[PDB]
């Protein structure tokens, strides 16, 4: 029982960047990741970011490494992704996602459990 | 092309087992003599047959082997228990390279295991000597190309030496020529002198200063 | 006092090698119909039954088999290379084996094996006999010093048989008035070159390896 | 089968001999060829061995650097040079065939095909 909200979306230019924020209401101590997704018109929904809360260990999937980094407060009970060199396919809704188990693959929606909303990314030309 | 994030503290050898059946597509069947309890961390997301690789790795680690008896696999045991599993991404060098400096600081009962397809480390010990093997990987994986010198330790005791010749590349205490690396390989009472070709040869004869 | 067996096989049943461990150690083992091969033990030193027991994992460990002990009872079972592999017992005589098995490693392939008996002061090496012939005359080089002290060089763009037969060459071609006998030991399988002998002059050889590098 | 030993004599401390052992008969089935002596009163145990296939030597601490175990597959022989002979090394020296491939080299039980003796004094 621990809605997600989420905010920092918005419309920027190639080369770009934004904060994206992940606030968790209860207590996260249910739960061991806190992914981000991304759903884009008429793309299937990937994850990008995952974190592994106790530890804050990092996952990104190869096409975000090096650019976005997730990033935790546990005081503050939020998740961010801080997005950089945006290119126009970063362009879609993202997500943010909790997950229940302890192993899963954290580019993957089906292990996760809460969801969000959603945030609009637009990147331009 | 599916990769696996395996976390767990002081979970159940079963649960790890069911995991790996889910992930693998593996069904095993577990020996009643199987019990205990693991905890494993991943630093990196691993492929099936990394997954595999680690699986085997936790299993060495508390005793126990796997028996393909008629296409059926069969967990069975051999004759701190406390122990972490830990998957490091090791991210300019090769692994491969870096395992011999590694194993030194490896106990008799802990495990190091190389998985090149991902360029990882599988190492079990425990959680305090498993922070300080990172520290040594962290300050491995910035040179390129890991020339060392073996100093076999005649009168003098490993540990001692390397405590040392590390705490004198400091303020109160000056080596001369820092950047180097001191790898202690108690097993064979020997010091692995790393780091730039002049720093090493300057900690070199530091250590045989000792041995006299 | 302490019993003392030399184990010798050519081309032998693996189950007859098994037989005879279960004679020497007196430990009864339930063989798997799996286990099958043949097997070649050269001992060139006489073991006790530890040192036996030993030799017996190394030969397990080379055909791809493990020991495993269900319910106070031993059992051998197959685990996850050329056609016929020989395992032989090499008795180090001046070194400390210990200190010899870093040296040789690089020169066992991923299918060897490779083991110490540091009880008996000899090496446990299961490989092709034409390779084996060639690491006992490392060891034999090996053995006829005082330190072990060595320095390891990874080759970037130079091929490392070609550095060996270069810093050897230059080697037999001549040394000076005073004794200190430098040895090469070229591990192809990661490029690099061991280099050996007192610790003055193995500085000097290391530049040599360096100018050829490329 | 049967094995002919030769070479023994009285010495001084210090001296050497060297025996001989030929072999006739059955000679193929025979992996290990040993050298054991039976001194007066002192149980039977062995001194030198030898691998006839690969020509592999072993020897007890008691004798090793001292004496030298050797053979001569041509001639059928085996030998035992003693050197820096002690008067502890008098004994009746007897040489012993194995049948057997793995086997604890200095134990009589292990061998099969036997022969006379020699005796060796050493003053």
């Amino acid at each position: 029982q621990v809605q997600l909200v989420e905010s920092g979306g918005g419309s920027v230019q190639a080369g770009g960047s934004l904060r994206l924020s992940c606030a968790a209401s209860g207590n996260t101590d249910s739960s061991y990741y806190m992914g981000w997704f991304r759903q884009g018109p008429g793309k299937e929904r990937e994850g990008v970011a995952s974190i592994y809360i106790r530890a804050g260990i990092p996952y990104y999937t190869d096409s975000v490494k090096g650019r976005f980094t997730i990033s935790q407060d546990n005081a503050k009970n939020t998740i961010y992704l801080q997005m950089n060199s945006l290119k126009p396919e970063d362009t879609a809704m993202y997500f943010c996602a909790g997950s229940v188990r302890t192993t899963i693959q954290p580019f993957k929606g089906n292990y996760y459990n809460y969801w969000g909303r959603g945030t609009q990314v637009t990147v331009s030309s | 092309e599916a990769h696996w994030t395996i976390n767990l503290k002081d979970a159940d050898i079963r649960e790890f087992i069911d995991q790996i059946s889910e992930i693998t597509g593996e069904t095993f069947v577990v020996d009643p003599r199987v019990k205990g309890q693991v905890s494993v961390v991943s630093k990196a997301q691993l492929s099936l047959s990394e997954v595999y690789q680690l699986f085997l790795s936790v299993m060495s680690t508390h005793g126990f082997t796997v028996v393909a008896q008629g296409d059926q696999a069969r967990i069975v045991p051999n004759a701190p228990d406390r122990l972490e599993t830990r998957v490091i991404q090791v991210q300019q060098s090769p692994v491969s390279e870096l395992i011999p400096l590694i194993r030194p600081l490896v106990p008799q009962y802990g495990h190091l295991a190389a998985v090149p397809s991902a360029n990882a480390l599988i190492i079990s010990d425990r959680s305090a000597n498993i922070a300080r093997i990172e520290d040594v990987i962290r300050q491995l994986d910035q040179k390129g190309s890991h020339d060392y010198s073996v100093i076999n330790l005649r009168y003098g005791w490993v540990m001692d030496a390397a405590e040392v010749l590390n705490n004198a590349m400091s303020r109160g205490q000056a080596k001369g020529a820092a950047g180097a690396q001191v790898i202690a390989d108690a097993r064979t009472n020997r010091l692995i002198i790393l780091g730039p070709p002049q720093a090493r040869a300057k900690l070199v004869q530091l250590a045989q200063s000792l041995d006299t």
